[PDB]
């Protein structure tokens, strides 16, 4: 019965300083503190550090005094920040939380916020272009009928891909993004449905790419043969 | 600083079977107040570290007792007594009595299901996208397992090389399936030059490979 909501992903220029903040909510008979975890793309988690209730500070020593979490004026809001940023801080930014019942008696690590991936970069943002990947009988296998859109050519990680405004969820597979030679992403996302609903029903694939506030509805339309 | 071991990286195991997940600490993980600061978590695809178990073997809520944790000092072990379709991902064990707090390196628990034929679909590039100069053609292979599959692009019968990516879903939490994308890349002048674009697919569940295709301009 805690949520934690943490600030959008996007690119930080290498030397630059990366920002993040979270927001806690749902504690209310005790106090509470927040650690902060890192995931590079494909690899485990590394501690970064924690924010006691009364606003003291622990920090991992292999960030070399580059780490600084503090409170902000906001009710249960709390800043990450990291300075002198290097290719080895991209990675997916966590902050949990946990009940602090004294400092004798604490848990941690009880509730994570979604993540955030931050990504380390000279580059500019690039945002998609969506194409459709049209239904025909090349995908279509006794009454049911294969789908979806192709999410090309942006830049950074990640892509949000939903079917009718969230409507559609069951047949769905988002694929992994791949890096193109280009140094720009390429996505897929598919779905399987009956072929007999392609004539009545209209789908459509809604991609938001938020490092680059891009947000664009594709209608994917069958093919006659 | 703490050095957290998990074995095995790899645990296949058969649906309703048990599972058994090592920890071991380089250093005790015993507290002065008496108490061992282990946790588990479970990390599905795409989303965040879940926590199962905290203080070695506490079960947090909503967490089914087929989850058991036990250990003391340097060893411990997570227990599934019957492991069940929505049990794979990546299991990670974490100390928190000493400073930094460290990780294990991570465990995935994948499901060993009967043998599942791919479903194969291809889908020709958009009018759109020839505009641009570019043809991006697409092979789907849905809902196969083992994880092992071969795809190999033709075009007029010949093997593609170098033009192609693919990726694979993490295993399905409820069929403990995999599925799989490849997009074949051609500018729109090689595209427009050649007829027929094939995927064709090796995987156990085929007694011969599998050729999904399609003749450009057919509609």
């Amino acid at each position: 019965q805690v949520q934690l909501q943490e600030s959008g992903p996007g690119l930080v220029k290498p030397s630059e300083t990366l920002s993040l903040t979270c927001t806690v909510s749902g504690f209310s008979l005790t106090s509470y503190i927040v650690d902060w975890i890192r995931q590079p793309p494909g690899k485990g988690l590394e501690w970064i550090g924690v924010i006691w209730a009364g606003g003291s500070t622990g920090y991992n020593s292999a960030l070399r005094s580059r780490v600084s979490i503090t409170k902000d004026t906001s009710k249960n809001q709390f800043s990450l920040k990291l300075s002198s940023v290097t290719a080895a801080d991209t990675a997916v930014y966590y902050c949990a939380s946990a009940a602090y019942y004294s400092y004798y008696n604490y848990d941690g690590f009880a509730y994570w916020g979604q993540g955030t991936l931050v990504t380390v970069s000279s580059a500019s943002t690039k945002g998609p272009s969506v194409f459709p990947l049209a239904p025909s009988s090349k995908s279509t296998s006794g009454g049911t009928a294969a789908l979806g859109c192709l999410v090309k050519d942006y830049f950074p990680e990640p892509v949000t891909v939903s079917w009718n405004s969230g409507a559609l969820t069951s047949g769905v597979h988002t694929f992994p993004a791949v890096l193109q030679s280009s140094g720009l992403y390429s996505l897929s996302s598919v779905v399987t449905v009956p072929s007999s609903s392609l004539g009545t029903q209209t789908y459509i694939c809604n991609v938001n790419h938020k490092p680059s506030n891009t947000k664009v509805d594709k209608k994917v339309e069958p093919k006659s043969c | 600083d703490v050095v957290m071991t998990q074995s095995p990286l790899s645990l296949p195991v058969t649906l309703g079977q048990p599972a058994s997940i090592s920890c071991k600490s380089s250093q005790s993980l015993l507290y002065t107040d008496g108490k061992t600061y282990l946790y588990w978590f479970l990390q599905r695809p795409g989303q965040s570290p879940r926590r199962l178990i905290y203080l070695v073997s506490k079960l947090d809520s909503g967490v089914p007792d087929r989850f058991s944790g036990s250990g003391s000092g340097t060893d411990f072990t997570l227990k599934i007594s019957r492991v069940e379709a929505e049990d794979v991902g990546v299991y990670y064990c974490l100390q928190s009595t000493h400073f930094p707090h460290t990780f294990g390196g991570g465990t995935k628990v994948e499901i060993k299901r009967t043998v599942a034929a791919p479903s194969v679909f291809i889908f020709p590039p958009s009018d759109e996208q020839l505009k641009s100069g570019t043809a991006s053609v697409v092979c789907l292979l849905n809902n196969f397992y083992p994880r092992e599959a071969k795809v190999q692009w033709k075009v007029d019968n010949a093997l593609q090389s170098g033009n192609s990516q693919e990726s694979v879903t993490e295993q399905d939490s409820k069929d403990s399936t995999y599925s799989l994308s490849s997009t074949l890349t051609l500018s729109k002048a090689d595209y427009e030059k050649h007829k027929v674009y094939a995927c064709e697919v090796t995987h156990q569940g085929l007694s011969s490979p599998v050729t999904k295709s399609f003749n450009r301009g057919e509609c």
